[PDB]
């Protein structure tokens, strides 16, 4: 009943991330010049500043 | 003579009804039976305990293996599928549980919906195009089956519609047969329209008693063709047949090598000349442990214990086994048992190739 | 969002019978509807309306679960 | 031995010092603050 369907759906959530204006940027940022990276990240997976749509990001994931 | 008087059903559409055939033939064009169709088998089983029945049911439910539709990764085209509802998850939900009958792993399928007008437009299964594999000869499925539908000036791309291989326990997708009747012949049965025996079974002997050796089994497939059905329904029953046995073999392959240490089977000599056996297999389910346990004792009357405690959250079956003899004896009662369920679904295999013609 | 293809509970191939079942049920209705606004259908108190030989003509066997889901299921279509 | 590879002894042969260990004795000698020491022990991070 579980795997056909039953009582299944799709659970959503939202991330609304907010600029200072003229300090802040959406941008993939760089080792050798940024600086306190978070440890244990995953920055590659940024496009333009954002994550492309469709793709799974798990914990950890930038 | 295990298994005689089997007897096959296939589930048809009745067209002396007016509105059916309306509904049909303006939706589908479609006047007579579909390609593929259920089809109900009631088989009658003599002298044979209802542990080995049980076990072909349920191996013909979900131990049987079995072919689904599935998408590869990917496979769903985001940069053309337009459609804000049709998601990924409810498509390829409604596309893995449409029963089919298929010959080989390499077809491979593509569902492309485009829709121009101003309504929202459908998508049966019969818009599945095969874009890999040999050209089919028959279909695989029914054309009648709803996979979505799609608002206007919407699009709906999904390729890489492959075949896949699995057991029904794993997924149910991959279920096979749907239980419609089981019962024990040789056991009376009371009256139950009556308020005296209505919160009774209906048996008139106990289940704490009652050794029943003559049964009435009846399964629907869900997807055989019309012209092959005493062709398809056979195989299935030989299919299960065959997977009982393997399954068997392999606890025959652990008995074999008691004298080297193997991790699945522990033996101890407890006292006054006692010996106990442990076989703990993993990924197994209450089929192959209710045989075992069944022919052990139908070998061993006089067993100090046996029992095949099959643990959910463990996901393994701990057969244990208590008697009064050595270890060399035990081993050879127990192969003998397991010769025994070897060559009851041989003569099951012979039965079933004997009856349905 | 639409007849399952499969019983929830058993699994038996219940939506290559649902598309029709979905339409010729409504010429039914017509047929016994009666006078009465649409919406207030579930509302008439004097309505008869009995599925059991359509589903009987379509071949869905006698089963609770089947004739339940077949029955019961909501369509998205037909409310957005 | 700068970096990639442990100090090695050469009195035995065995391994002797971690050139992050040197650095980072260097910086907490030298009055190095927990931020000014977090940031120059970036080129020892470990697996990207
Ligand atoms: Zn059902
Ligand atoms: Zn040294």
């Amino acid at each position: 009943f579980i795997d056909r369907g039953g009582f299944a759906g799709t659970f959503y959530r939202e991330e609304k991330v907010e600029l200072e204006s003229d300090i802040e940027s959406f941008g993939k940022p760089d080792p050798l010049i940024t600086k306190n990276l978070k440890p244990g990240a995953n920055y590659e997976k940024l496009v333009d500043g954002f994550v492309p749509v469709g793709t799974v990001v798990k914990k950890g994931d930038i | 003579k295990i298994f005689q008087n089997v007897e096959i059903k296939p589930f048809l559409i009745d067209f002396s009804n007016l509105f059916i055939k309306n509904a049909a033939k303006k939706l589908f064009q479609l006047e007579e039976q579909l390609p593929l169709v259920p089809v109900n088998v009631v088989m009658d089983f003599k002298g044979i305990s209802r542990a080995a029945v049980h076990g072909l049911s349920r191996v013909l439910q979900d131990e049987i293996p079995n072919y689904m539709l599935d998408i590869k990764p990917g496979g769903y085209k985001i940069e053309d599928s337009t459609d804000l509802f049709m998601t990924e998850q409810f498509i390829r939900n409604r596309i893995n549980f449409i029963p089919i009958y298929a010959k080989n792993e390499t077809l491979v399928f593509a569902l492309r919906s485009l829709n121009n007008s101003c309504e929202v437009k459908t998508i049966y299964s019969r818009d599945l195009i095969q874009v890999a594999g040999p050209k089919l000869k028959y279909p695989i499925f029914n054309p009648t089956f709803e996979i979505g539908f799609l608002q206007p000036g919407k699009s709906l791309i999904i390729e890489d519609i492959y075949i896949k291989k699995g057991i029904g326990r794993k997924h149910a997708a991959f279920n096979l047969a749907v239980k419609t009747h089981f019962s024990h012949l040789d056991i009376e049965q009371y009256p139950t329209d009556k308020k005296e025996y209505m919160a009774l079974s209906g048996y008139k002997q106990s289940s704490m008693t009652s050794d029943p050796r003559h049964h009435r089994l009846g399964l629907c497939f869900p997807a055989v063709p019309l012209p092959h059905i005493n062709q398809a329904v056979r195989t299935y029953l030989k299919n299960a047949c065959r997977i009982i046995i393997g399954r068997i073999q392999s606890i025959q392959k652990i008995y074999e090598n008691f004298e080297e240490p193997q991790p699945e089977l522990v033996l101890f000599s407890m006292d006054e000349e006692k010996t106990k056996a442990i076989i703990t297999i993993k990924d197994e389910t209450h089929t192959i442990g209710n045989l075992l346990k069944t022919y052990i004792y139908e070998m061993i009357p006089d067993i100090s214990f046996v029992g095949y405690q099959c643990v959910p959250h463990k996901q393994e079956m701990v057969l244990t086994i208590i008697h009064k003899a050595s270890q060399e004896d035990l081993i050879t009662l127990l192969e003998k048992s397991i010769q025994n369920i070897i060559q009851t679904f041989q003569i099951l295999e012979k039965n079933v190739d004997e009856l349905i013609a | 969002m639409l007849i399952p293809v499969v019983c929830f509970t058993c699994g038996f191939p219940i939506g290559t019978y649902a598309a029709i079942f979905d339409k010729a049920r409504t010429e039914y209705i017509k047929t016994k509807m009666g006078g009465t606004l649409p919406q207030n259908i579930p509302l008439d108190a004097s309505l008869q309306i009995e599925l059991k030989d359509l589903i009987t003509a379509l071949g869905i066997p006698m089963r609770v679960c089947c004739r339940t889901h077949l029955i019961t299921t909501l369509d998205y279509r037909k409310y957005y | 031995n700068n970096t990639t590879n442990w100090n090695l002894c050469k009195a035995c042969g065995f391994k002797l010092l971690c050139p992050h260990v040197d650095m980072l004795i260097q910086l907490q000698a030298a009055e190095a603050s927990y931020d000014t020491m977090r940031t120059k022990l970036m080129k020892f991070s470990g697996i990207n």
